[PDB]
């Protein structure tokens, strides 16, 4: 009854990390199948079905995309850690919290459901008509209703946080001292609420286009038009799932280094820079469907901006960590991983952005090696920073540090020798979702397989960290949750703080 | 900003502080990720050992030094054949395939 | 297969271009979206029904 | 005044203008409707069928 | 023409536009290797020099407007300098 | 109970002005009600007996959660839960709701301007297509029009007001208003000469002007529901500003929409 | 106290008080409960904020430094300054 | 809220850059050569070819002597 | 535990046989999570092969 | 006798950045990479 009818937001938060969990678990069982078919030519354990392969790809991306990441940045770490850091007694609507969580088992419900319905729907994780049209059956209807429901529980989300943040804040306390995770997930909710409505648009068009004998996408419909309506939403997104994790890489490195954060309005600014120019940018995925030059030349200009503030970002990282005291433990190499290794994924992204360049790599593995840089080891590696650092307050129970060490060694090797051979792999000419490749590709999809592997054990390892806890009593500290005890009670905050500024 | 790492540092003590960039020791982390890497290689094996139900024929040993005899040479339905990749191989411009190079 | 070919990558009636020449390829499809990649070339364009 | 002038002026007036069938016109990717044969809302059906 | 095993980069060519692409990224290249070695570099000194054991207290550096400056400045010349071919 | 009271002026109502609320059921019963509603959604697409049914099974199950829902909000009002910044935190709520109400219909006409155009050579390159006689911007839909800038006004005659007899009055004037605008369309929608399944003018113009009158639908509903508040204690609070700004939402979306449908002939 | 213009009436002053905390004249910190968060600001730097926890029944207690010092003190009622001393007007 | 530091003008240089170039391209679309409900559009060949020549021209005129020079790489 | 007005509201040293009832939650949720796509890859398989 | 707080910071250039030297390393860092760029 306390899990089922909760009001409370660290409830409502620590259920959205295990969903989270749940589906990290669901897409690593599905990731392994791609690695398993992809580690030798000719047919592996599929047995030569290409329609059940298309069908693993589009449930794999779709679970990990929307039910891993996005629950355990927005809905997880969020939820739990917002009205704490900012000083609020609750969220504003705590009943649509929970309808806002409870949305989402019905969704990953019938997105599952989906798989074992027809022949599946084998179509890629964007949808693309008529490809998703021509499919008989029931199967792509759940999924498409399946991406409703989880974009309706992100809108109701976003709702809560944005009336949170604006009208729930402590006295004294205004838009200049909260810390940079309360404004990374303020930024994220408004992203949220201007782009997930597109993406319902476009959807509510593919259903009345399968079922209606409707004319949006179709003969006498355009085709284009899908494609510009589904990025516009779906670039934004990608922004969605990062910004969170940057807020938690800022609140650790603060932490560790004994040191504020560097430039904390030019962190503010690079993010609020971000969050804009990630609605204009977005038909730098089709660059090859046959747009007029002048639509290219923007979108190829437009896109190299996003370079700046993201580089503004990481270099006052590195100034942040630079002259301090710095401890370096679990949560710290989850950050100074994260700075070393979304580098290697941003700078891809320049590449792509190049549509003189893209002409040759759209739709081949260097786009994959590119997107699982920056969401394997960018979000998965922001989502495992928080897990040693606020895991002792959220769940109360502690981690052994050396098996932390372990797991975290295992997944930075086992990533590392999954994906950069997927570049080699995508300059030479590999195609995408694709199960039955040429001869002369085997050494990187071998040493690629090799690498998964190792991710995966990485992946049973983590169960093993957890141990019991050591409770002490706080006296001070720069953040709001790290004078709390170690579980904090139901209702925290039992007096509301106030931010008394001194006579300077 | 010290007292908040002092206490996490107490409710942590299984993280040790004794002066060093890697506090955990590499005697505990090396054995171990050893055996993590050696369990990953042996469920590659397997499946690269098991779980196949169609072996190529192009990957057949006969297929192979066959191929290797030929070299990366392609045939034309309409003209001479050509040597493949003449940049990597260091064809010279002069020779365009194997038939119409003719050696001297 | 046969020895000298490559396996996935062949097919039974190759498209014959001449050198030298500027040559106009339209293309389009029929049913479902694909695309015209050869790399070789630097070409790279979606068929599209209509197109 | 002219809503109330438009609930009288309303259902009387007829229109015999058949339609040939155009490729646009009567999609049908999938056979009928998932309520019936004739779309809803439509009790008088243009597009012309035994087209001369 | 075909791709080879264990290969690294692009195929070879046949038309001067395919050339043109695999100039403009090796161009690209070029300056990413540069960006790549900076940060990789900066991020390993500033590691072992500010080790707990090697300071006492740490330094109060919340900003510095030439530096912030001049790592937003030196980024969009790339970016123009890339853009026009 | 008695000291359930007590214990909350003690511990929260006392120290600070925003509400609390005690453990709910109705959150979860709405998603498992989407969940049987989706299902008999994707049933009844493809034609399989009692699915229809189940869908409207499903639907039924989730509009009785809201509004008991519903009952449940305005019970906490009239036991005074909320405060005035509460209220405010509610019309905050609505304009986000409003914000993203309004990037839907954005993506739904981008559909609209991006099809009419550039027309295709599947259409022979003709917008509007040869067979279809479009609805002019000459007749009842400038009665439409009218009635609806009639309600907006309206509305806004019951949001400055002091008077109750004047406030209930306009308000529903205001509800009549939009009844009008929805019994009207339905005679659009019997007497037009095209179908949604007729080209992509008939499907954009049913999709676009159908999601219009489910919102007007909703609009007349949320103002409806609060006067009876207001007809009881001569008070509605967050209920009376949230319902008129939803309605202003809708009389501005409908000049986007007239204007690019009816106008331009998108 | 200071001024009270710009300021929302229930944010209970003691807060906006006109006193630098001393050692040997602390600013009383009221609470309903024996103890109590607050945040304090650094004096040289708006943009950091230090939160600290105050006990009933202890000795002055300065949580940044060249800050306030702070003395807790346990009542009933705090004065929800707005509509409690400005309307007495004193 | 907060003042903005002296980067982030210098970050909305190219931003407001992006933001123009948007809205123009947004503007030059529907003044264009297939955005035409008719196919009596190209029944009038001078003002089609004039009209559709204008719009190839204008931002590929800034480009066409680097076109003709194989000013396609940063080096050469 | 009270954990509606207790000090904590999650206190995992006061369940009896936490750490028995904890591993077997956290093997079964590793056990569904890494066989339900593996169900349904034997599903769609088995109707083919029929 | 009352509770203080500790001296927590430094001023910057008087701590462990003096021996750093900043302006080498940039300088050194740029030399590597535009070495194995060129
Ligand atoms: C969230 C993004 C995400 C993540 C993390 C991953 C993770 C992995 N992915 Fe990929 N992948 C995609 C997004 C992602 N992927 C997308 C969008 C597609 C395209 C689908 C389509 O085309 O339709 C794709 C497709 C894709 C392909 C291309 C197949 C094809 O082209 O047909 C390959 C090939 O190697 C691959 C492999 C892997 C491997 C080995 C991992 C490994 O990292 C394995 C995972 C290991 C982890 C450690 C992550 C799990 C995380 C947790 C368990 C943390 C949860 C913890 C808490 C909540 C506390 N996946
Ligand atoms: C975590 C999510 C995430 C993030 C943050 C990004 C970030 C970026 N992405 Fe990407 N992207 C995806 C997720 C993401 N992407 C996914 C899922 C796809 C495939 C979708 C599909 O088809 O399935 C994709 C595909 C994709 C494409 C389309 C290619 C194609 O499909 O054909 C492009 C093209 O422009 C692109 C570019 C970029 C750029 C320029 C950034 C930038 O934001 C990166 C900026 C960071 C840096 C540039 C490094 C830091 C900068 C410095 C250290 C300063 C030095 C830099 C310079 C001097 C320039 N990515
Ligand atoms: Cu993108
Ligand atoms: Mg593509």
């Amino acid at each position: 009854m306390r899990w089922l009818y909760s009001t409370s937001h660290k409830d409502i938060g620590l259920l959205y990390l295990v969903f989270a969990f749940f589906g990290g678990l669901l897409g690593t069982s599905l990731s392994m199948l791609i690695r398993y078919e992809l580690a030798l030519p000719g047919r592996g354990l599929l047995d030569g079905n290409g329609q059940l392969y298309n069908v693993i790809i589009t449930g794999h991306g779709i679970i990990m995309l929307l039910f891993m990441v996005m629950p355990a940045l927005f809905g997880g770490f969020g939820n739990w850690l917002l009205p704490i850091m900012i000083g609020a007694p609750d969220m504003a609507f705590p009943r649509l919290n929970n309808i806002s969580f409870w949305l989402n088992p019905p969704a990953l419900a019938l997105l599952l459901l989906s798989t074992l319905v027809e022949q599946g729907p084998g179509t890629g994780w964007t949808a693309y008509p008529p490809l998703s049209v021509q499919h008989s059956g029931t199967s792509v209807d759940l999924a498409i209703l399946s991406l409703h429901l989880n974009g309706l529980s992100s809108i109701l989300g976003a709702v809560n946080m944005l009336v949170t943040v604006a009208g729930l804040r402590a006295p004294g306390m205004k838009l200049l001292h909260m810390p940079l995770f309360v404004w990374a997930i303020a930024l994220t909710a408004v992203l949220v609420i201007l782009a997930v409505p597109v993406l319902a648009a476009a959807l509510v068009m593919l259903l009345t286009d399968r079922n209606i004998n409707t004319a949006y996408f179709c003969e006498s419909g355009d085709l284009i038009l899908y494609q510009h309506l589904f990025w516009f939403f779906g670039h934004p997104e990608v922004y969605i799932l990062i910004l969170p994790a940057f807020g938690i890489v800022s609140q650790v490195v603060s932490f560790f280094s004994q040191k504020p954060v560097f430039g904390l309005t030019g962190m503010i600014c690079a993010m609020g820079a971000i969050s804009l120019l990630g609605f204009i940018v977005w038909a730098h995925h089709m660059f090859t469907v046959g747009l007029d030059l002048d639509t290219v030349a923007y979108f190829t200009s437009a896109t190299m901006i996003i370079a700046v503030p993201t580089g503004m970002k990481i270099f006052s990282w590195m100034a942040t960590i630079y002259s301090g005291r710095v401890w370096f433990t679990t949560p710290m190499w989850f950050a100074v991983g994260f700075i070393c290794l979304f580098t290697l994924g941003g700078v891809t992204g320049v590449v792509l952005a190049n549509a003189g360049v893209d002409m040759l790599v759209h739709d081949t593995y260097y786009v994959v090696a590119h997107f699982h840089y920056v969401l394997s080891m960018g979000a998965v590696f922001g989502i495992f920073a928080g897990v040693y650092f606020w895991g002792n307050l959220i769940t109360g129970l502690g981690y052994h540090e050396g098996r932390a060490m372990v797991h975290f060694w295992l997944l930075f090797i086992g990533v590392n020798l999954t994906f950069f051979p997927q570049h080699f792999l995508g300059l030479a000419g590999m195609p995408r979702r694709m199960f039955d490749y040429a001869d002369c590709f085997a050494g990187w999809n071998a040493v690629s397989s090799f690498g998964a592997s190792i991710s995966f054990i990485s992946v049973i390892v983590f169960a093993t960290t957890f141990q019991e806890a050591v409770r002490t009593v706080p006296r001070t500290a720069t953040t709001l949750e790290w004078v709390l005890l170690a579980t904090p009670a139901h209702h925290a905050l039992s007096q509301v703080p106030v931010l008394r500024t001194a006579s300077s | 900003a010290r007292a908040q790492i002092e206490r996490w540092a107490a409710e942590h003590p299984t993280a040790p502080r004794v002066g060093r960039i890697f506090e955990v020791p590499l005697g505990y982390v090396v054995p171990r990720v050893a055996a993590g890497i050696a369990a990953a290689g042996c469920l590659w094996y397997m499946n690269n050992t098991f779980l196949q139900t169609y072996r190529p024929e192009s990957l057949s040993k006969e297929f192979l030094e066959e191929q290797a005899k030929i070299g990366e040479v392609a045939q034309r339905m309409n003209a001479p054949p050509v040597y493949l990749n003449p940049f990597t191989n260091r064809i010279p411009g002069s020779i365009l395939g194997p038939e119409d190079a003719k050696p001297e | 297969v046969q020895p000298g070919q490559l396996r996935v990558l062949e097919v039974d009636e190759r498209l014959v271009l001449p050198t030298n020449t500027l040559i106009r390829l339209l293309v389009t499809a029929s049913d479902v979206l694909h695309s015209w990649a050869v790399p070789a070339l630097g070409v790279k364009m979606d068929a599209v029904p209509g197109r | 005044a002219f809503m109330l002038y438009d609930f009288a002026v309303g259902l009387e007036e007829e229109h015999h203008v058949t339609i040939p069938p155009y490729p646009w016109m009567r999609i049908r990717r999938l056979p009928g409707m998932p309520w019936g044969q004739d779309g809803l809302f439509e009790g008088h059906p243009r597009v012309a069928t035994t087209w001369p | 023409d075909s791709p080879q095993p264990w290969q690294l980069l692009f195929q070879d060519t046949a038309t001067s536009t395919a050339q043109a692409m695999i100039d403009l990224h090796h161009d690209i290249f070029f300056f990413l290797i540069t960006v790549v070695t900076l940060v990789f570099y900066m991020m390993f000194q500033i590691i072992t020099k500010f080790h707990y054991s090697k300071v006492l207290k740490p330094e109060k550096l919340t900003h510095h407007t030439t530096m912030e400056v001049i790592w937003t400045i030196i980024p969009t010349l790339i970016v123009v300098m890339i853009a026009i071919p | 109970h008695q000291t359930a009271k007590e214990f909350y002026m003690e511990h929260i109502g006392k120290r600070h002005p925003f509400h609390v609320l005690p453990p709910s059921p109705w959150p979860m019963l709405a998603g498992w009600g989407t969940y049987v509603s989706c299902l008999g959604m994707a049933a009844w697409f493809h034609n399989m007996p009692t699915g229809g049914a189940l869908m409207a099974f499903g639907m039924a199950n989730i509009a009785w959660t809201a509004i008991t829902w519903w009952r449940d909000c305005a019970i906490e009002g009239d036991m005074g839960m909320h405060t005035e910044v509460v209220r405010k935190n509610f019309i905050s709520g609505m304009w986000a709701f409003i914000v993203s109400e309004a990037l839907l219909f954005v993506g739904l006409l981008w559909a609209c301007l991006h099809l009419g155009m550039s027309p295709s050579v599947a259409l022979q390159m003709q917008w509007p297509p040869v067979g279809i006689e479009p609805i002019g911007w000459d007749k009842r839909a400038l009665v439409m029009s009218a009635v609806l800038a009639a309600s907006y006004y309206s509305a806004n005659v019951a949001m400055v007001a002091k008077d109750p007899k004047v406030v209930m009055g306009a308000l529903a004037t205001t509800i009549g208003l939009g009844a009008m605008f929805l019994a009207d369309q339905y005679l659009e929608y019997n007497e037009t000469p095209f179908t949604i399944t007729d080209s992509p003018y008939g499907t954009t113009f049913f999709v676009t002007t159908g999601f219009h009158g489910m919102h007007v639908l909703l609009g007349s509903l949320y103002l409806t529901a609060a006067l009876m508040m207001y007809k009881r204690t001569h008070n509605a609070g967050a209920a009376l500003k949230s319902s008129i700004l939803y309605w202003h939402f809708v009389d501005i979306v409908w000049i986007a929409v007239y204007g690019i449908i009816y106008v331009g002939q998108y | 106290y200071r001024p009270l213009g710009d300021k929302e009436l229930w944010h209970e002053a003691w807060m906006y008080e006109d006193k630098f905390g001393t050692e040997e004249d602390p600013i009383i910190v009221p609470s309903l409960e024996a103890e109590r968060i607050i945040g304090v600001t650094d004096p040289e730097d708006e943009t950091l904020v230090v939160w600290g926890i105050l006990k009933d029944g202890e000795p002055p207690r300065q949580f940044v430094e060249n800050g306030e010092f702070y003395v807790l003190k346990h009542v009933e009622y705090i004065k929800k300054v707005g509509d409690v001393l400005e309307a007495i007007e004193g | 809220p907060f003042k903005l530091p002296l980067d982030a003008y210098i970050l909305m240089l190219p931003i407001t850059y992006a933001s123009a170039a948007f809205v123009a391209m947004c503007c030059r679309v529907p003044t264009a050569d297939p955005e035409t409900s008719s196919i009596a559009y190209y029944e009038d060949e001078q003002k089609s070819a004039a009209a559709a020549q204008r719009y190839d021209n204008s931002f590929k005129q800034f480009f066409d002597a680097r076109i003709r020079n194989h000013k396609v790489g940063v080096f050469q | 535990y009270d954990f509606e007005h207790g000090p904590h509201y999650l206190q995992p040293e006061k369940i009896p046989n936490f750490w028995s009832k904890f591993y077997a939650g956290t093997g079964a949720l590793y056990a569904v999570g890494l066989g339900v796509p593996l169900f349904a890859v034997w599903w769609q398989q088995s109707k083919l092969k029929a | 006798k009352a509770v203080y707080a500790p001296s927590e910071y430094f001023k910057y250039g008087e701590g462990a950045s003096k021996h750093f030297g900043f302006a080498k390393h940039v300088a050194i860092a740029m030399t590597v990479g535009l070495g194995l760029s060129f």
